[PDB]
């Protein structure tokens, strides 16, 4: 029953290419951040008591401190270089299909990457529209169930419209009533 | 095309 | 901010398990297998575009372990607080009868990183092409893990995802059908 857990997490935050690079080293014991080096601070900070000695000791290690100070280049900028080559600009277009639920229609965007998307309904509106939100499938794909209540008005058209940066041209799918 | 790792040191 | 690259390691006692993985904008890049001591790309394709000598991560993990022993002694063997997970069972593609699909069981916001997950077909335990991600890291330091049942839509056919986390009184179980 008595489990004991320790997490090291080295974080690189990138904004506007690599002109905004934040390094974060965090030491986390039983789910509580104890000591953290942050590039924007330039030194270890003891978050809880348990840190003091290590942060004290690590800032005193003049050689390691320069390693940590420099990581935004040798570690972040480098690893982002390698990613830029396949991961960073990975696009995968969705597979958009409509149907009734369980009237209430369900636009089902599936297999799309990256997450950012613009799904909308039309009667050739805003009210009646319910989304799941963005859903990680864990295989580098998202889905989203954007559903819309509707009185089955005779010969009316519902279009579900999906503009994603996968293909410039928007995918659109129709359903007649 | 190589990913590079940061390493922690120890505590006495 | 625009993009994130998390290198997440953990070690846990006394189960003596390691994980060393790299994350990007929330999805796993690769991880190192402790047993096979080999890099394991989330998608096979990533092996083509990069590499990583696994011996570095096993070095790090073995340094994570020592640091665990230290913090325990220092902390007076105060255990980790078990935070139990939330769960979601949902199809990978849209459902169309007779057409192969995947059933995702996603387990979120738990600690520590141990799970007994059992996939079930009409009440009968089932394991055929079953896969799972590693324990994925979160900003609150809790975890998430993805389980996948390759399956065939059927109408008359119910699937259950059961999890025996010991942050739960009784198993957490979510059903799904057509």
């Amino acid at each position: 029953p008595a489990h004991f857990l320790y997490q090291v997490k080295f974080e690189c935050q990138f904004s506007n290419g690599t002109e905004r690079v934040r390094y974060l080293h965090r030491s986390i014991y039983n789910g509580q951040e104890d000591v953290r080096f942050d590039s924007d601070v330039g030194e270890f900070r003891a978050l809880t008591e348990l840190g003091r000695p290590r942060a004290e000791y690590w800032n005193s290690q003049k050689d390691y401190l320069e390693d940590e100070r420099a990581s935004v280049d040798t570690y972040c900028r480098h690893n982002y270089g390698v990613l830029d080559g396949f991961l960073v600009h990975r696009q995968t277009a969705p597979t958009v299909t409509v149907f009734p639920a369980k009237n209430l229609l369900v636009c089902s965007v599936n297999g799309f990457y990256p997450g950012p998307i613009e799904v909308r309904w039309l009667r050739d509106e805003q009210a009646g529209v319910v989304s799941t939100g963005l859903i990680r499938n864990g295989d580098w794909t998202f889905q989203m169930l954007v559903m819309l209540e509707t009185v089955p008005r005779s010969g009316e058209v519902y279009t579900c419209h999906v503009q994603h940066p996968s293909s410039s041209s928007p995918v659109t799918v129709e359903w007649r009533a | 095309a190589s990913f590079i790792i940061r390493s922690m040191p120890q505590e006495t | 901010e625009d993009h994130v690259i998390i290198q997440a390691e953990f070690f846990m006692e006394p189960d003596l398990t390691g994980e060393f993985m790299f994350d990007f904008d929330g999805d796993e890049i690769f991880h190192v297998d402790m047993q096979k001591k080999e890099t394991v790309w989330r998608l096979e394709e990533f092996g083509k575009f990069a590499s990583f000598e696994a011996q570095g991560a096993l070095a790090n993990i073995a340094v994570d372990k020592a640091n665990l022993e230290t913090m325990m002694k220092r902390s007076n063997y105060t255990p980790n607080t078990n935070v139990p997970p939330e769960m979601t069972v949902f199809p990978n593609k849209a459902v169309e009868l007779g057409e192969p699909n995947i059933l995702i069981c996603f387990i979120d916001k738990f600690s520590p990183p141990v799970l007994n997950v059992t996939w079930l077909q009409n009440g009968k335990p089932v394991t055929t092409g079953v896969s799972e991600t590693v324990f994925l890291p979160r900003e609150d330091h809790l975890f998430r893990k993805f389980y996948y049942l390759p399956f065939l839509p059927s109408n008359e056919d119910v699937y259950d995802c059961k999890v025996e986390h010991w942050g739960l009184e009784e198993p957490l179980i979510k059903h799904w059908e057509f």
